[PDB]
């Protein structure tokens, strides 16, 4: 997503990065966001949507 | 209380206690409480992990095991 960065990297581009192919990193993206989307972890955020 | 009320799904667990509790069909914690140290024992496939586990998730909302409640849910 480009946070704290500069321009964002694709999903290809991220996987070469450390060591992966882009399946791989597609499934680690998929596990944080299941992870943020959970309760708990997810309070502050809600706020700043204030919906 | 509404915290036992709660679904089991946002106490933090892994998967396997997710599974184990399935088999056990245990959606709220209130009448969870009431269930002693065996009758979680009794669970297919269950061992020591997933109880410690559960443990130490209701300590940390100051909760375990064995407790009474009336008309409930």
């Amino acid at each position: 997503f480009g946070i704290d960065m500069n321009t964002d990297y694709t999903l290809e581009e991220v996987g070469k990065q450390f060591d992966v192919t882009r399946e791989r990193i597609r499934q680690i993206e998929a596990k944080a966001l299941r992870k943020l989307r959970h309760p708990s972890r997810s309070e502050v955020l809600r706020s700043f949507l204030d919906d | 209380d509404p915290i036992l009320l709660r679904p089991v799904d946002d106490l933090e667990l892994t998967v396997r206690s997710a599974n184990c509790l399935k088999a056990e069909a245990i959606h709220y914690i209130g009448d969870l409480v009431q269930r002693t140290e065996v009758e979680l024992l009794k669970t297919p496939n269950l061992g020591k992990k997933s109880l410690t586990e559960i443990k130490d998730v209701l300590a940390s909302r100051g909760l375990s095991l064995g407790m009474r409640l009336e008309n409930w849910p």
